[PDB]
RNA sequence: AGGACCGAACCGACUAAUGUUGAAAAAUUAGCGGAUGACUUGUGGCUGGGGGUGAAAGGCCAAUCAAACCGGGAGAUAGCU
RNA sequence: GCUCGCCGGAAGACCAAGGGUUCCUGUCCAACGUUAAUCGGGGCAGGGUGAGUCGACCCCUAAGGCGAGGCCGAAAGGCGUAGUCGAUGGGAAACAGGUUAAUAUUCCUGUACUUGGUGUUACUGCGAAGGGGGGACGGAGAAGGCUAUGUUGGCCGGGCGACGGUUGUCCCGGUUUAAGCGUGUAGGCUGGUUUUCCAGGCAAAUCCGGAAAAUCAAGGCUGAGGCGUGAUGACGAGGCACUACGGUGCUGAAGCAACAAAUGCCCUGCUUCCAGGAAAAGCCUCUAAGCAUCAGGUAACAUCAAAUCGUACCCCAAACCGACACAGGUGGUCAGGUAGAGAAUACCAAGGCGCUUGAGAGAACUCGGGUGAAGGAACUAGGCAAAAUGGUGCCGUAACUUCGGGAGAAGGCACGCUGAUAUGUAGGUGAGGUCCCUCGCGGAUGGAGCUGAAAUCAGUCGAAGAUACCAGCUGGCUGCAACUGUUUAUUAAAAACACAGCACUGUGCAAACACGAAAGUGGACGUAUACGGUGUGACGCCUGCCCGGUGCCGGAAGGUUAAUU
């Protein structure tokens, strides 16, 4: 649910939280965990290559099965869990054969529900089938680019993909961005949407909350000197130039996609 | 079992001082100058061979040489090794 | 007040030591130059 | 509960006086701000000079910064003193 | 040596880092020490650092580094796999007393513990470069049980007081004891157990995970402290004798109890919150190959080993960083008494110091302070500076407000000491004695003793009772910035930066973008409820007209046009 805090202090007045009483409160499943230390936007050269990244809370990586390649064996939702690494919630499923896996938790899937993957799985939320066997018009998430590669589309909270058409070896997908993209029919998908749709109603409320998520402050280019931004300079507040990136590229409307390898797979750009 | 040449080489000289004397009268302990590369087992064996006494335990420390001056010139002495060996309360050396 | 030299033997050795010098050909150029001049102390090691 | 309140440690540095061949190449004394947080601190590590880093002052990068330091081109050039 | 003063959350004590003989003894005063120096961190010489348990080394990993092959690159080199290094983290084990001029958890005394190796015996499925478990982890908050420690009473030794009094409801001092072992308590968590079945754990597995019956319902893991022992012990005021007047030798009484109580322990616990909280080894366990009347595993005993290196001394400082014996800087640990909420503050204890020129005088003037007639901001750029306020409990408190605030608004009253209530109250603690039982660190009853607020009433001293130190000035109107934060280290702290929020725009994932001649890497083990760039800057009401100029987006008819031919 979505609850706003009482204004008992200036840093609390505008905080809007998303509360989920259903999420598990204990520690996550230990054998499905890994460490991932923070980079702070630095690459192997040690240079900042993405700005505004640093700090935040320590996080453990939950190994999430994006492929869903356990065909036939039924599985039951043991619980729903909080994952720091992504905006979506995850679910711990127990397979009939005794194996436990983390999956992306779809909308509406509670504890005790049955899920199944494969051609023989039914048309039910949380079930993973080839898009060849998924009917036209269905709403899916965790969509594959290439067969066997794993879901790479519609993975964040409240996101889904609709199957608009099927012609031969390819189905058409209307992506969340508004783009029409062609995908091989053998690529898998999971029925239903991604849960936690009310993720985007949260209001951070204060600067520190954004600092907790490892986001460092952004400085406007017009607030600095010309030696370190094209926007720099001026006695007082002056702009008089076309807005650009810190590296001189026009940053309002100039298209930057240039990939001739994959233009054939785009039916229609998002526009 | 240590070669006899090594044993004849590991004992340098006996240390004489008020502390060495008091150890000798009270705790039946002789204090010796030994090679910088001498171990406790070698000290024990050499004292049992060349002194004909019986040892029960060896204690070792390394003394650092002093920085001195000779005619307004910097100069330093060598870091040597000192051993306390406890004799078995009947040896009388 | 806090001055610029805050000594640490480990960091001194890792930045300017003999093995740190020998790790690169430019450090070896440093050693070669200091040998040619006749320096009694090639590195911070001793 | 809280980038909540008063207030020591701790981190700072708003006012005044002193000091200005100082006790000190930035401090002392009396007041002052924060003090569970975007806090502070130890140890070790990474980013290198038209480069780094910068909650952005052209700030900081070993008392040096609108282009560090050391060596070299080099006895640069100087219609100037 | 006797007085005086200063610190005492330090200006005491013990470490780490850093330094390197500055430590101790003798000797000297040339130079060094801001003066003298017989003194010294100065000169010179001699001495001093004792470990199976502390630390390193060692085993294991983090960030990161290096990196056989490999990929890439004019050369130099870059990156990176397998590996191998890398603590600031994980991993076995010792306490108390005594002792030197200088070392001690290292030496001695007493009493312990760990690991490993060999051999004898007994039983016996062992075996990993593999599987599983464990190690193993956040913030805040609350309570109970304790201890460290303190106070008092009892007891034991001593005293009867320089000047009125002091055989007492008097004064002074002591009243200490460890690890280890045994006990398994206050407390925390977990339902046991036996069979059978199995797409899972790369192969297997009795191990782990999953499923199903039966049966029991009590078993297991963890755990401060207390008690017993350790301990007929050591220690202990005091006393007796030597003294080289520094100290040496001998003995040694009591050595109990109650109350108070931590920020330390139970506690890596419990509760709750979101921002969701290392790794790997040691350790347990299982099998694979292999070995299978041998090896190998378990237990008893015995013996042997535990190396090497560090250990002095300073360590908020005269020994480290600041050129100095420099009002500076420097991480961790201990934490007594009265008053106090307190690690504030004042005075003290333990302990440590009087800051390496002094002696006079008592001019102007400077600096740091105290007081001031009458006036009260008239000063001045400006109340700068100073003065002033200042605690606890209760009564009481406006506009406006985003309903939280404003607010400690403003303002006001009481406050000491003594007696009574009540020879010490409410409460807290809590023995005996007794009673019950699965008999013990049990339950129930009980209340001796100890401890002890707050209040009312009466009385009483002073000019003054929040009496010292300590410790908000208050109110009104208005600009700017929503707010907490950040910044010109060293003349600017702000209205500047950031901010939560908003909008535009890019980006379909081998993403855009960034660092890289490249390989690669970050973005991100993320996937449009995501990520980058730009502008604006909580919130409320809102954001109007212009596409001519210049950008950017879309288009492709007609003109122009490169290499080419
Ligand atoms: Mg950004
Ligand atoms: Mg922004
Ligand atoms: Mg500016
Ligand atoms: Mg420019
Ligand atoms: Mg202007
Ligand atoms: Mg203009
Ligand atoms: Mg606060
Ligand atoms: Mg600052
Ligand atoms: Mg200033
Ligand atoms: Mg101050
Ligand atoms: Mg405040
Ligand atoms: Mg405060
Ligand atoms: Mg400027
Ligand atoms: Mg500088
Ligand atoms: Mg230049
Ligand atoms: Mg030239
Ligand atoms: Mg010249
Ligand atoms: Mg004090
Ligand atoms: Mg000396
Ligand atoms: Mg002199
Ligand atoms: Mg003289
Ligand atoms: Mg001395
Ligand atoms: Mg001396
Ligand atoms: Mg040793
Ligand atoms: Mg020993
Ligand atoms: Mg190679
Ligand atoms: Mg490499
Ligand atoms: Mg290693
Ligand atoms: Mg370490
Ligand atoms: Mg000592
Ligand atoms: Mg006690
Ligand atoms: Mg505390
Ligand atoms: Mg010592
Ligand atoms: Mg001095
Ligand atoms: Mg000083
Ligand atoms: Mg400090
Ligand atoms: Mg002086
Ligand atoms: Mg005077
Ligand atoms: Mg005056
Ligand atoms: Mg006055
Ligand atoms: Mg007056
Ligand atoms: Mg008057
Ligand atoms: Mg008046
Ligand atoms: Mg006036
Ligand atoms: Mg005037
Ligand atoms: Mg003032
Ligand atoms: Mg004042
Ligand atoms: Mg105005
Ligand atoms: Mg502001
Ligand atoms: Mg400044
Ligand atoms: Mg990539
Ligand atoms: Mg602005
Ligand atoms: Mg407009
Ligand atoms: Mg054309």
């Amino acid at each position: 649910a979505v609850v706003k805090c009482k204004p008992t202090s200036p840093g609390r007045r505008h905080v809007v939280k998303v509360v989920n009483p259903e999420l598990h409160k204990g520690k996550p499943f230990a054998p499905l965990l890994e460490k991932n230390s923070k980079s702070g936007g630095r690459n192997n050269n040690g240079r900042i290559t993405t700005r505004h990244i640093g700090g935040g809370h320590k996080q453990a990586y939950r190994i999430v099965d994006f492929k869903r390649n356990k065909d036939g064996i039924p599985a039951v939702v043991e619980r729903l869990e909080y994952d720091p690494n992504r905006s979506a919630n995850i679910a711990l499923v127990l397979y009939k054969d005794g194996e436990r896996r983390y999956i992306l938790a779809p909308k509406g899937l509670k504890a005790g529900d049955q899920i199944q993957s494969g051609v023989d799985a039914a048309i039910k939320p949380g079930n993973t089938l080839p898009m060849r066997n998924i009917p036209v018009g269905s709403t899916v998430h965790n969509v594959e680019m290439k067969p066997g590669k794993g879901g790479q589309l519609a993975r964040s909270a409240g996101t889904y993909v609709q199957i608009v058409a099927r012609d031969g070896a390819y189905v058409t997908l209307r992506l969340r961005s508004g783009e029409m993209r062609k995908v091989e029919a053998d690529c898998r998908a999971t029925l239903g949407e991604v849960g936690n749709a009310e993720h985007m109603l949260r209001v951070l409320g204060k600067a520190g909350a954004a600092r907790w998520r490892g986001v460092r402050p952004t400085v406007r280019g017009t607030a600095m000197n010309p030696v370190d931004h094209p926007h720099g300079g001026g006695e007082g507040r002056n702009f008089g130039k076309h807005p650009v990136t810190p590296w001189g590229v026009q940053t309002k409307g100039k298209k930057t996609r240039s990939n001739k390898r994959t233009d054939k797979f785009i039916v229609r750009r998002r526009s | 079992m240590i070669r006899e040449e090594r044993l004849l080489k590991v004992l340098r000289a006996p240390h004489v001082s008020e502390k060495a004397s008091t150890a000798m009268e009270k705790s039946n302990t002789i204090v010796l100058k030994v090679a910088k590369d001498a171990t406790k087992a070698e000290i024990k064996a050499a004292v049992q061979k060349l002194f004909e006494v019986e040892v029960e335990v060896v204690n070792t420390l390394v003394v650092k040489g002093k920085v001195k001056r000779h005619g307004q010139r910097i100069g330093r002495r060598s870091d040597w090794k000192k051993a306390y060996v406890t004799l078995k309360e009947g040896q009388n050396l | 007040m806090k001055r610029t030299f805050q000594p640490s033997v480990l960091k001194r050795n890792r930045s300017h030591g003999f093995r740190a010098r020998m790790a690169t050909k430019n450090g070896r150029q440093v050693l070669a130059r200091r040998r040619a001049k006749g320096r009694a102390r090639l590195t911070v090691s001793k």
